[PDB]
This record gives structure tokens, C-alpha cells and sequence, in this order.
């Protein structure tokens, strides 16, 4: 996994096309004066700037996206599929037809649709899978077939959302997938290597957010973490690492502490904590963690 | 006007003349007795 | 009645015993409580049209009603391509036509003919109508491609399509899709009965094509009909169909696996 | 020509009472009944009805409409309701205060078991589509809820639990518009 | 004033104390067969007496898990009486039908029932099989249920994939058991032909269906009957020939 | 032909199975003010739609302990929606009203419920001291209850010392629950000037006591509301300024 | 008034009280000075016709209204070519037509198909026009192409090209492209409002293309659409756009750079 | 002449007869007291 | 913008320099008394 961002934000990589199938160069964003975007006036970073020619997203865009060749046809820039760029818990993009839908459940429409306020909407009537698309929509459902009318691709999804305007709600006829797990408070974790993220992650966090995450796994030897995003700027809201055996607390992370990328424990009934203010709120965290048996 | 037939038969021609016969209360008010607007159906 | 309806000024009323709101059901019958004898309305003309919603102007779409296949191979070919006159084969006409009990109409067939990658060779071709009792021709340079006492068309592919006006037919005063009976007399089993439902007053003949020609032509067509209908009345009108179609002429569905009317809601006390 | 609505389209439902409206005791002193949309070419109740296959087969209707209601309950069970229509605007009302100011009929278990609520046509412009919402709140109806005005008071050994029957038809002012295609069926297989 | 009625057909009465007014189907009285629309030659046979009274049916036990009853009218009594009598001896037939559906309980009971006809009544097969060897077909007895009736499986797809929401276009006519107690409806003759055989072809089929489920308390009485009589108005009668059974 | 009745008031309509005739009160109706009785100059204003049609209160459970309760009808729709806006932008009102008590129940309850109209109906303290500084007075809520409603402490003495025997003086209906189940009062502008403030004062309030407690045998349904509806008809208003709270 | 207007002779006046050459223009009228009460003119009789400056001669003509490709490729082809219906894409005819607030008129839409290095093989097209509410078709072979209460025309490449006549069909009573307000209710942000000025009764649906055939068609097709206004009434008329346009369907322009609505001169006492 | 239409509908039909109606007192003089061609429009 | 909801009256300075701004008889009653607040203020008129 390399976007742990719903729209791609933080996306590092080396894919210098727009599709590696029956694609276009990309230009340089360094040769780019004629747009405003190019590392003259964004130097050290901004989004990732440098003398490549990748698919970076520094507008705050729903994808990331290169400068590509005008060949006298209007469009001066494509989006870029990046195949390895789903956060875990984006199932794809899919088509929708008709009178059988690809998720048999309840629908909801709304002016402002963001992707967490529909997997709420899918979580609280205990559903599996959520779903929007052409930016009002919120499809739930059970069903383990939702493939049925063929997959599309990630490019053709790119339709912006009502309440939030860098979060990708779907298409025309194009239904976006997301599992419920994503952004809630608290779950009996017992996968092999699962991700974690905030409550209200494609959002901003609410104010009072308490919740446990319960990590369970059936004798394993030890446990193995990493932090691929975390973006806290207050003092008062924290991360705690905890214990379960005789409540006693491992670790203290803030938002004036640097965490380490990985580290290790020799236990297997993680807890995790995490008190929210009610002052500040900037963004959440992604924990990915990894069992060794 | 409307497209008249050139043909000996009649079955040959386009769409005639329209009919705004609705008559709606034959499905409606299948009843016997006239239940007035203003009173109760059962006495 | 060229528009819909005007409303009268109405008023408030305090007053015992007229009760317009209160229309018993168990009468089978509809409510006939208007707006005038309850919330105070205006004065408005309507200029609002009926026509377009008249059984006439509904059912004159053409539709698709069939789909011929002619191979006409080398050495396990047919040549010809015979095709049984029912519309009940597509669903789409199908639903919208039997909403009804009995009917009686005029069709305007309409036939199109294209090639199986897509092209047009001027190539002729020869459409007949055998009517029921005619002998069906068996052979690309049969006997029966005479057309002496038969009605038939002869049109090429570059051609526009042909069109022809068919009348009503039926050796019974109206068509009808639901026949609750038997064709024939004795005794009916229990296990298998493949003779219910069977519609005795509306087999309508076999449609033929083939192509004008000596030796063969290597090439696979496929001509499509369109049926157009006009001068159409209709009795006894039925509800409208809402499971999913099994058969060619048998009304069936799955006793498992319904579909419901409606979708579904979170709650009852919610709108949303 | 009224047919029934289906109101209790929810889960949990087989097909016979998925057409019923339970009512029974509240303990609180008032309380919210079934609701429902107006538009009748939207997914929901007004599918199960013929006029809503009818506005399924065309894109554009005016005119009024009419819901009637029916009790099927016991002879000595007595009651009232309030049944209320609400135009656009903000969402479905919360408690009766705030529902009983748009058009409501106050409705009572007589020897006549039938109300009719009829839903005025207070649209803004002369056609409304029949197409549900995200961009397309422009043509929306507004909310048919019905709430419990007094009670539903029963003798003893008598059951205290009936059912309303909704049922749903058209107004004199009642016209359609462009015909197309219905989207009851996109599938179907080879017969 | 109208919630009594006496109606008198031949040597039959049947009289009511708690009825709505009685339904009249599409708005057409049975009438005779007028020359014009005639196609048939041998003069037609009019009893007037004996074929035109109330032929009342069995009684069926409505309990909670009911689903419902249909019949076929010129198939109910066609074996019963002088109308069935006259029925298996000629070919042509054409008549109208008077109906009454009785149903009473107490003032405790609650329930509805849904009385209707349906012209060309067509029983459909119930299966997930496409292939013309398995496909499903009812059987005799299914389709032509007789004097006794048949019961459905699927009542709220009126066991013919048609929704039962929409049966109300139909002539129809509700029991609410807090209102009335019996339901009447008056039938003419609907067929696309002048005469028909009344032993291979059904013209419509009574349906009685409880949509509101029969509710009462632990102490009342618990044997509730539906009981169906049948009137044929206006029957005639033409080919007279030998006598068939079915 | 008088047991029923169907009321309709702009875009609502009561209807109803079992009811009395409608009481008028004083024999007047709610009529516009004319021109010889009044005094401002500035042209009031006449919404007649918006501000004229049935708005349906809360409902209160009956039970076997209850005492009664009473409204203050130009305070009870003052916050809710054209008619209470209307009413605290102007200084001055002036409207009729239609009432309409709900009460429903089986044939096996009984009780009886006294629905009436009291001008002026002022609120008396309760307590035996005489000096001014420990005087008991009711509060802004007892005085005006609101949309909610209050209940009575002793409504034997109508909780102001006048009894409740005599209180049939009044305009009054009965809801005895073996006869009707609703009762309707139609009241004019009952004042001594012609226009008034709609906030700072009351004009007259509705009362709903049971006299005759509710009983039941045990099995049946326990839970009996009061259902209100009121109906301002004829509303003027004038004196337009800024919107007032209280 | 079929012409332009006639001068009467005219003379000098010498007298006080009379001065038609002092339009006061704080009144917000335009000053109504003629040249009878001016200069010496003579009797000249106008025929110079006023007949070719109506509105219905203005906007009696075609231009070109969209563009639609349809590549129809063999692996990550699409087959159909859907273009929702709208004016706005074309700088000339939207110029022309935005100098009025409410229009309403109807349409005479012709459509150009033409083959990317410019040939005309004997193709049949299939047009389509889906109404708003109508589902899109997916596919070349999709259920949406039968066409059963759906208006479509078939037309060949080397056949003329087709021409239908479109209705006024808004649901308001005239067509508007300035629509100051929103098309819900709610809150509005302020930092990015993609929802001000969307015309809500302007959508008419989508226009649909593709290929009758069976398996695929190796060609690049590129359809123009030429939309001919008639029987046109136009209301308040609104100041000609001076700023070159820069979006599709929101009227912006750049702050910078602004284009001085003349072009500079030397010195301003000059006129060359 | 003029190319009179042959169908059921009537928008399907070319231009009509022409309307020469101007009025263009709406736009150049849109007030309330007719100002005189021949007189001070303020005293 | 709180008051000119009441009774007001656009005033220039022309060539007549006089407005006379007219206080309608907005009361409730028939008569006021000329007294000052307290329990009094049922009577009073307004502010200009
Ligand atoms: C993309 O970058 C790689 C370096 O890993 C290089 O080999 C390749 O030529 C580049 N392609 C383009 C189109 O810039
Ligand atoms: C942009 O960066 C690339 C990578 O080093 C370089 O080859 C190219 O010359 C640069 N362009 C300019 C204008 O400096
Ligand atoms: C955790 O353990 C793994 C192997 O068990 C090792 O590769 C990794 O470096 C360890 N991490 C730290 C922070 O020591």
C-alpha cells in the first residue's frame, strides 16, 4: 500500500504515465512555467516537487494527476491510475445499471455526502459494505457479489463530493466500494495484519471521541506496528498504547512527539486509546500493524 | 393534412381522427346507489 | 374534455352533518372527495392536455418484437429461416401490452436486416408471409417460393427497410393474452399440463425469408422486426405485471426467491 | 382507481404484512405513525400502486392526488388520528407541533372506517419529473406523515393491536407528459 | 335504508342485516345475447327458472394461517343441478352471475377479507425451470378447482405472478368485519366471443383473500366460515348434443 | 346525516364518525371588525390561508388519577409557524377560533370529559396568607402554559375559586365515551376593545376535566390521549414593528 | 412599419422657450431630438426595409452546437457516445444568444457525421434522444437500444443528413441562461461554491450514438451537431459579454489580464 | 408557397408570417410624465 | 435597518427646507392619558 489518503494526497512514487495500458507521457514539473503549478514557486516539497515527472496531487485534488502533452486537443492534464494507490478498505470502483443494484440494502440521499457520513449511514443499520456515487448516494448492503455488472476504472470515479470537495463520491452510474470498518470506534480485531484508522477519517475527527481497539490473535509470537500517517497539532488530544493483562500503559504518543516508524512487542492483546479534544482537530492516523506467528 | 391513404383499403391508413371519451365512473363507482358528494356512504 | 379539470373557489364551512372526508372503502369503491369540499383553494384554469395520455398514443411505438437468424452455410446450411408471428418473446412490448385483457389492432411490421460484422451488400432478399394452413417451404429453392395465392416482399439489403400494414386477423371479435381454459375436450392429467393457458385465437402463421440466389452466399444475416400498432382498443384492464418473466407463453415465476413490489426502508417511521 | 399503498415495505416483512400499518397503545402521550413520500414515480410506496406505474411510464406529472386510509380493526376499538401533508422545504418534522401547521384532517374510528387525505398540488411550476433526488430536489413533493392524536383506547378482552390499510389514487387535475421507458425491467432472459 | 337487502332469484332469498350497497361490474347489467352480435343458428334454449337461483357452496374455516381461496364460476356448478344438468348437454353457454360472500363474527373479532373477480383468471406455474420438460404446469384440479375450491400459495402475487396491490381494478368489494358482514357483487357476461363452451373455458374466478389477519381474544369463538352463493342471471344455452363429464 | 361531519379550514379537514352537533357560542359568528367599532387607523392585514387552518397540539395520556388540563388559546399557536410569526411582528389582534377535542375508545371503557371555553380565565394563587410580601401568585407558565398545556391542582373549584358545577354557563361540551368521541366549539372575539395585544393577554381558555373517571377491565388498552385542534378563523392584525419574543 | 422612416422639411427658427437640443440625461431617458427640430433637412421618402433586423431573421441560423467522438476501438472500446444537450460549449451562438435573459423557441437539430481522415462507407448510425429520468445505455449492445418509447433515428453515412424538428420543452415558461440563486436549501459554503448559477430548467437530457452491427467496427467517427432556432421570443435584453469566456457552464473571467472593451488611440485629440 | 408543413404538430412548421410591433417607447423613454419633444425636461 | 420598519419619511434638502413628518394615531384604545411611566406605560405612543 502506498496512498493511506482517501484522494492520494501522500503518494511517493515513481510512475512517471498516466496508464501503464495506452497512455501518455507525462511532462516535467520543472518544464511547466505555462501553469501554475511547478517547483519555481514551490520548492522543498509542497506535495512532493521535484526535477521528476510523477503523479503527484498538490491542489488537493481526488487523485493525483501529471501535467500531460497538449496535442491540440483541449485537455492539457489526465489523471493518472495508479494501481497501488487504495487505501485498505477501497474495494475499487464498479458499474451500476439498473433495477438490480450491485448492493442489496438501504439508500440514502443527501445534499452534503462525504465518504464518512455513508459509511456511518452504512455502519449503524449493521451493514458490510457501503457505496455512493454521482456524489448524492449511499448504497449499503450484504450481498458478497457486487462485481456483477464488470469493474471499472479508477480514472472514470473521479466525481467530487457535495459536503466535502477533495473526496472522490463515485460517478455517473459508477458505484465506489468501501468496507464499514473504516473510521468507527473500536473493533474485535483478530485478522493477520489489518489497518486502523481514526473515527471520522476521510472527515476531521469529532470532539469527544473515545473509543477502544481490541487487538486478539490465536498465539502468535509477537506483534509488529508502523505508523504511516499521523497528523496531530494539539497538545491536549493523544495516542496511548496499552496493556490488557494488568492495565499497564507501553507507550505515550502526543502531538508534540515524533512516533517511530516501527517497533515491537511480545504480546497479542493490544489496546489502543485515543482522547480527543475539543479545541483542536486537524487530522487522524493510520496504524497499520502486522502479527508474527 | 394528417397523411389520407392512396389504397382501396381502409386498414392501410395512419392514425384517424382522436376520441376524448373518458367516462372514468364505470371503474370508479361501480355502484348501484348514487352516493352523494356530501353524505355518508352508510346509514 | 381537452385539458384536465378547473378548481372553483372554495371557503370554510362550520356546520353539522356534511361530511365529505369520511368515504367508506368497504363499498369498492373511490373516493370522491374533490378539493372544493375541503381546504380553501383558488381559481385556476387548467390548460394542461390529455392527448398524449390516450391509449392511442401509447401503444403506437414499434418496439422489438423478433429476431431472425439465417445461416446459409455449405454443407450443413438450411436457407431458409421460418419465424413464428408472437409478440410475446420480448419483454418490454410484452409488459406493456398485456396490462390488458382484450385487444384489437392493426400492425405496421417493420423489417431490418443487417449482417453479423456489420455491412451492406446489395444483396436481395424475399420475405414471406405463409398465413396458418399454408405449406412452410423447406429449402432455400423450394416449391413454395412461388408466391402464387401468398403475399411476399422482395427488397435488397441497401434498401430501406420494408414496412407493411397486417389487419386484424383474428378469427374472433379481439386478441387476448389470457385464456383460462383448454383447447381440447376428454380428460387432462395431473403431472404435466403443457395444454393450459393455450391461446387458441391468436396463432397468426409463420414469417419466412431466404435469399434470391443460384448456388449460396457465404454470409450471416440477421433481420429484426418491429411492430407497430394502430387503431387499437382494449377491454378489461388488468394490473400490471411485477415478477420477472420465465417462459416463452406460459405466465410463470419463481416460488422462491420473490421480488417484492417495493425496495426496502431503514423503519417504518422514517420518510427518507 | 385507489389501490393499496405499501407502507411497511421495510425487512423483517413478509409479503401480506407488508402491506399493513400496525397500531397500537402508546404509553407516551403522542407519537409518530407510518410516513412516507408523495412523489409517485420515486422508489417506495407509491411502486406498489397502479398510478405509480402509470408515472413510471411517463416522465412528467401535474395535479393533485388523493391517499385514503381504512381501519381494520374491531368494532369496539375507537381512536383518532392526525394524518398531515407537509410541502418542501426542511426535513420530515419531528414531534406534531411542528406537522399539524401544513394540511392535515383530523380522522376518527366512526361506523364510516375510511379517511381521505387529499394532497393538494402547491408545486411552483406547472410540471414536476418523476425522478428522485441528488441535483434533482427541485421536483420533490413533500412528506405525507401520520401521527396519533388521542389514542388508540380498546375494552378489555379485546385485542390491542389493529391494522390501517393505505390505499392511493388520482385527482380530476391529475395529467401526464413525455412517455418513455419504464425501469422496472432492464434484464431479461432469453425466452 | 341500505344497510338491509332482500335478494330474490327464483325459489332463493337471501337476506342481510349489516351490507354496503352492491357492486355492479363495469357498470353493465347481464343481458341477453342481441342478434346483431350472434353468430349461431339453432334457436337457444332459456330455462328462466330453474338455472337462474342462489346455488350456495361449501363452507371453509378461516384460521389465523390462512392465505386465501379461488374458484372458477362456470366450473363451481357445473355438475350441481339443473344448470349443470343443461351445461353438459350443449356446447354454447353464455350467462351472467350474482355473488354473495358471507362472512359474520362478533363485535370482538378484527380481520378484512378482499372478495373480486378476476376475468381470465390464469393460474400460473410455480418453478425456476426454463426447460420445456421441467417446467412447472397446475395440474386439473389446480386450475379447474370444482365445487370444493383451491387454496393459495402465494397470495400476495394473486399466485399468478400480478401483484395483489393492484387487484383493486378489478370489480371488487372489502368484508371489514367492523363495518359489514357480507359482500355483493353483480357480473356480466365478459368474452371476447358470443358463446362458449362452459366446460373448457372459465370466463373469470371469484378470489377471497384475508389481508387483515383474523385477531380475537382467549374466550370467543374460533370457528369462522366463509360461505359463497352463486346466481346464474341470463343463462342461455345452444348445441344441444350428447352429454359430456369434462 | 349528523353523526358525521367533515371540517375544513385551509389546507386541513377533520373528519369524524361519532360526534354531536357543533356548539356556536354566544350564537355569534367570528365576523372582521367593522368599521363603526374600530379605532387605529393603519390598514390591518388579512392572510387567510396561512393563518387560518387547523394546528394540532400534543397529546396528553388520560389516566385513571388525572385532574384535568387547560390551554390559553392566542398563547397555545403563538411560537408555531405564518400565525405565531404574524402574531409577534404586529401590536395588535384579533381572530375567532374552532376547537376540536379528540377522545376515542372501545365500547367497553367508560368516563366523561367536560370541554369548555372560560373568558377571561385567570388563574387564582393558592395559599392562606394575606400579606403582600408572602401572597402566593402562579407563575408565567401556570398563567400561560404554552403549546404544552398545565395541569389542575383543584379542579373542583376550577383552581379560582369558582366551582365547576356552575361552570356550565360557559360554552360546553360533553365527551361521554358511550355517545361521542370528539366535541367541537366554534367561539368569536370575546373582548371590550376591539383590537389587543396577542401576547400580553389571553382572551379565554380552554378547559378539558374529567369528571367521570376512566374504567377498565384488565385486558384492554391502557393508553386514552387528548387530542386538540384549533383553528383561528378571521385573523386580523396591525400595528407592524419589530418581532417580539414574550 | 415595414420601413425606416421619412424626414419632413424642416426650417430655421429665431424665437425663445423652445430648446429640443437640451435632453437632460439625469432622467434616464434617451434624448428624443430629431433632425426636424435641427438642421435644415428636405423631403426624402425611406423604402429601406427593417425586415432582416427581427429577431426571428437573427436567430434563424444553424452554427455549430457540439462535437461527439466515437472511437469504437477493440479492447478498451466503448461503443456508445453520450452528449448531454446544452448550447454553452460553442462561443458563437452562446455570444449571440446571451445577450437576453429569457428565450423560448424551438429547435431544428441536423446532424454531420463524418470519418477521421474524411471517407463516407455505407455505415448505419443509430441516434438516440434520452430524456432526463430515462436510464443511459452501457454499451453497444445494450437493453436501453430498442427504442420501444424512446424517439430514435436510423440514417446510413452516405445518406443526407438528418434533420428533426425539437419542441420547446422546459418545465418553467421560458428558457433562462442567468439564474441568480441556488437549487437547494440549506447551508452554502463560501470558500468554493460549485452549485451558484446552476440553471436547474435548462437539463434536456442526453443525446446517444452508436453502430448497428454485431461484433465491432474498425472506424473513428466524429458526429457534429447544428442546432437552427425558430419561432423565437426574447425578453429583457442584457449587455453583449466583452470578456473572452473561460469555462463551460459558469461565466467567468480573469481578473488580470483584463481586454479593454475599445482599442488604444495615440492621443485622445486624434481621431485617426 | 411559404412551405406550408405536412404533420400533426404544429412546431414542425418553418417561420411564420412576419410581426413588425416594435414599441420602442419601453427602453428610451421609460417614465412617468411624458416629456414634451420641444420643451426643458426640469423646471 | 431596525428602525425604518415603522412609519418614516425620506427627507432632501432642496430648495424647500421643511419636512413634516406625520405621527399616525396607532393606539389601541380610543383615548390616551397624558402621563408618564410607571405602571403608566400602557399609555404610552412611541418613539420618533
Ligand atoms: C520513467 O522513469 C524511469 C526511471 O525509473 C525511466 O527509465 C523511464 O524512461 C521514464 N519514462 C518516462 C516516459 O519518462
Ligand atoms: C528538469 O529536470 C530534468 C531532470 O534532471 C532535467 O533533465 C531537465 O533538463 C530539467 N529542465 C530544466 C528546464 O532545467
Ligand atoms: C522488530 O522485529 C523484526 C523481526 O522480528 C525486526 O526486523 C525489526 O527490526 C524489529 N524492530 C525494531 C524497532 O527493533
Amino acid at each position: 500500500p502506498e496512498c493511506f489518503t482517501a484522494n492520494g494526497a501522500d503518494y511517493r512514487g515513481t510512475q512517471n504515465w498516466t496508464a501503464l495500458q495506452g497512455g501518455k507521457p507525462c511532462l516535467f514539473w520543472n518544464e511547466t512555467f505555462q501553469h501554475p503549478y511547478n517547483t519555481l514557486k514551490y520548492p522543498n516539497g509542497e506535495g512532493g516537487l521535484g526535477e521528476h515527472n510523477y503523479c503527484r496531487n498538490p491542489d488537493g485534488d481526488v487523485s493525483p494527476w501529471c501535467y500531460v502533452a497538449e496535442h491540440e486537443d483541449g485537455v492539457y492534464w489526465k489523471y493518472c491510475e495508479i494501481p497501488a494507490c487504495q487505501m485498505p478498505g477501497n474495494l475499487g470502483c464498479y458499474k451500476d445499471h439498473g433495477n438490480p443494484p450491485p448492493l442489496t440494502g438501504t439508500s440514502k440521499t443527501s445534499n452534503k455526502l462525504t465518504i464518512q457520513t455513508c459509511i456511518s449511514f452504512c455502519r449503524s443499520q449493521r451493514f458490510k459494505f457501503a457505496g455512493m456515487e454521482s456524489g448524492y448516494a449511499c448504497f449499503c448492503g450484504n450481498n458478497p457479489d457486487y462485481w456483477k455488472y464488470g469493474e471499472a476504472a479508477s480514472t472514470e470515479c473521479n466525481s467530487v463530493c457535495f459536503g466535502d470537495h477533495t473526496q472522490p463520491c463515485g460517478g455517473d452510474g459508477r458505484i465506489i466500494l468501501f468496507d464499514t470498518l473504516v473510521g468507527a470506534c473500536g473493533g474485535n480485531y483478530s485478522a493477520m495484519s489489518s489497518v486502523v484508522y481514526s473515527p471520522d477519517f476521510p472527515d476531521t475527527y469529532a470532539t469527544g471521541r473515545v473509543c477502544y481497539w481490541t487487538i486478539r490473535v490465536p498465539g502468535a509470537s509477537h506483534i509488529h506496528f508502523s505508523f504511516p500517517l499521523f497528523d496531530i497539532r494539539d497538545s491536549a488530544d493523544m495516542v496511548e498504547l496499552l496493556d490488557g493483562y494488568t492495565h499497564r500503559v507501553l507507550a505515550r504518543f502526543h502531538g508534540r512527539s515524533r512516533p517511530p516508524l516501527s517497533f515491537n512487542v511480545s504480546l497479542d492483546f493490544v489496546i489502543l486509546y485515543f482522547f480527543s479534544d475539543r479545541i483542536n482537530q486537524a487530522q487522524g492516523f493510520a496504524v497499520l500493524y502486522q502479527a508474527v506467528k | 393534412f394528417t397523411n389520407i391513404n392512396y389504397y382501396k383499403d381502409s386498414y392501410a391508413a395512419s392514425a384517424t381522427r382522436q376520441d376524448f371519451t373518458q367516462d372514468p365512473k364505470k371503474f370508479t363507482q361501480p355502484v348501484l346507489d348514487s352516493i352523494r358528494e356530501l353524505s355518508a356512504p352508510l346509514n | 374534455a381537452e385539458s384536465a379539470a378547473n378548481t372553483t373557489p372554495s371557503s370554510h364551512r362550520l356546520e353539522t352533518g356534511r361530511v365529505p372526508a369520511l368515504q367508506a372503502a368497504e363499498t369498492g369503491a373511490t373516493s370522491n372527495a374533490t378539493d372544493e369540499n375541503m381546504i380553501e383553494t383558488r381559481c385556476v384554469v387548467n390548460r394542461n392536455g390529455v392527448l398524449e395520455t390516450t391509449i392511442n398514443h401509447f401503444f403506437s411505438r414499434s418496439g422489438l418484437v423478433g429476431v431472425v437468424n439465417l445461416t446459409d452455410g455449405g454443407t450443413d446450411t438450411t436457407g431458409y429461416a421460418t419465424w413464428d408471428i408472437d409478440i410475446m418473446g420480448f419483454v418490454q412490448l410484452r409488459r406493456k401490452c398485456e396490462m390488458f385483457t382484450y385487444m384489437r389492432f392493426n400492425a405496421e411490421f417493420t423489417f431490418v436486416t443487417t449482417t453479423k460484422n456489420g455491412e451492406a451488400r446489395p444483396y436481395m432478399l424475399q420475405y414471406m408471409y405463409v398465413p396458418p394452413g399454408a405449406p412452410k417451404p423447406t429449402g432455400r429453392d423450394a416449391f413454395q417460393w412461388q408466391t402464387a395465392t401468398n403475399p411476399s416482399v422482395f427488397v435488397k439489403l441497401t434498401d430501406p427497410p420494408a414496412q407493411v400494414s397486417v389487419p386484424f386477423m383474428s378469427p374472433a371479435s379481439a386478441y387476448q393474452w389470457f385464456y383460462d381454459g383448454y383447447p381440447t375436450f376428454g380428460q387432462h392429467p395431473e403431472t404435466s399440463n403443457t395444454t393450459y393457458g393455450l391461446c387458441p385465437n391468436n396463432m397468426m402463421g409463420t414469417f419466412a425469408v431466404r435469399v434470391v440466389s443460384r448456388e449460396a452466399s457465404q454470409l450471416k444475416l440477421q433481420t429484426r422486426v418491429y411492430m407497430k400498432l394502430k387503431h387499437v382498443r382494449a377491454w378489461v384492464p388488468r394490473p400490471i405485471r411485477s415478477q420477472p418473466y420465465l417462459l416463452k407463453n406460459f405466465p410463470n415465476y419463481d416460488s422462491s426467491k420473490i421480488t417484492n413490489s417495493a425496495r426496502d426502508r431503514s423503519s417504518i417511521k422514517q420518510a427518507n | 382507481v385507489e389501490t393499496i399503498l405499501e407502507v411497511n415495505n421495510t425487512t423483517e416483512a413478509t409479503g401480506l404484512t407488508r402491506l399493513l400499518i400496525p397500531v397500537s397503545s402508546q404509553n407516551k402521550a403522542d407519537e409518530l405513525c407510518a410516513a412516507f413520500m408523495v412523489d409517485p414515480g420515486r422508489i417506495g410506496p407509491w411502486q406498489s400502486t397502479l398510478v405509480g406505474q402509470i408515472c413510471r411510464y411517463y416522465t412528467q406529472w401535474s395535479g393533485s392526488l388523493k391517499v385514503t386510509f381504512m381501519f381494520t380493526g374491531s368494532f369496539m376499538a375507537t381512536g383518532k388520528m392526525l394524518v398531515a401533508y407537509s410541502p418542501p422545504g426542511s426535513a420530515q418534522p419531528a414531534n406534531r407541533e411542528t406537522a399539524m401547521l401544513g394540511t392535515h384532517v383530523i380522522w376518527d374510528f366512526g361506523l364510516q372506517s375510511s379517511v381521505s387525505l387529499v394532497i393538494p398540488w402547491i408545486s411552483n411550476t406547472h410540471f414536476r419529473t418523476a425522478k428522485t433526488g441528488g441535483n434533482y430536489d427541485y421536483y420533490t413533493a413533500g412528506v405525507v406523515t401520520l401521527w396519533y392524536q388521542t389514542n388508540y383506547v380498546v375494552p378489555p378482552e379485546t385485542p390491542g393491536e389493529a391494522y390501517i390499510i393505505a390505499m392511493g389514487a388520482a385527482q380530476d387535475n391529475f395529467t401526464l407528459k413525455i412517455c418513455k421507458d419504464t425501469d422496472e425491467v432492464t434484464q431479461q432472459a432469453v425466452l | 335504508s341500505d344497510r338491509v337487502a332482500q335478494l330474490t332469484v327464483g325459489n332463493s332469498s337471501i337476506t342481510t342485516q349489516e351490507a354496503a350497497n352492491i357492486v355492479l361490474a363495469y357498470g353493465e347489467w347481464p343481458e341477453y345475447c342481441p342478434d346483431t352480435d350472434a353468430t349461431a343458428v339453432d334457436k337457444p334454449t332459456r330455462p328462466d327458472v330453474s338455472v337462474n337461483r342462489f346455488y350456495t357452496l361449501d363452507s371453509k374455516m378461516w384460521q389465523e394461517n390462512s392465505t386465501g381461496w379461488y374458484w372458477k364460476f362456470p366450473d363451481v356448478l357445473n355438475k350441481t343441478g339443473v344448470f349443470g344438468q343443461n351445461a353438459q348437454f350443449h356446447y354454447l353457454y353464455r350467462s351472467g352471475f350474482c355473488l354473495h360472500v358471507q362472512c359474520n363474527a362478533s363485535k370482538f373479532h378484527q380481520g378484512a377479507l378482499l372478495v373480486a373477480v378476476i376475468p381470465e383468471f390464469v393460474i400460473a406455474g410455480r418453478g425456476s425451470n426454463t426447460k420445456p420438460n421441467e417446467a412447472p404446469h397446475p395440474g386439473f384440479t389446480t386450475t379447474f378447482p370444482g365445487t370444493t375450491g383451491a387454496t393459495f400459495h402465494d397470495p400476495y402475487v394473486l399466485d399468478s405472478g400480478v401483484p395483489l396491490s393492484q387487484a383493486l381494478i378489478y370489480p371488487h368489494q372489502w368484508i371489514n368485519l367492523r363495518t359489514n358482514n357480507c359482500a355483493t357483487v353483480i357480473v356480466p357476461y365478459i368474452n371476447a366471443v358470443p358463446f362458449d363452451s362452459a366446460i373448457n373455458h372459465s370466463n373469470f374466478g371469484l378470489i377471497v383473500i384475508p389481508v387483515s389477519p383474523l385477531k380475537y381474544s382467549s374466550g370467543a369463538t374460533t370457528a369462522i366460515p366463509i360461505t359463497i352463493t352463486i346466481a346464474p342471471l341470463n343463462s342461455e344455452f345452444g348445441g344441444l348434443r350428447q352429454a359430456v363429464s369434462q
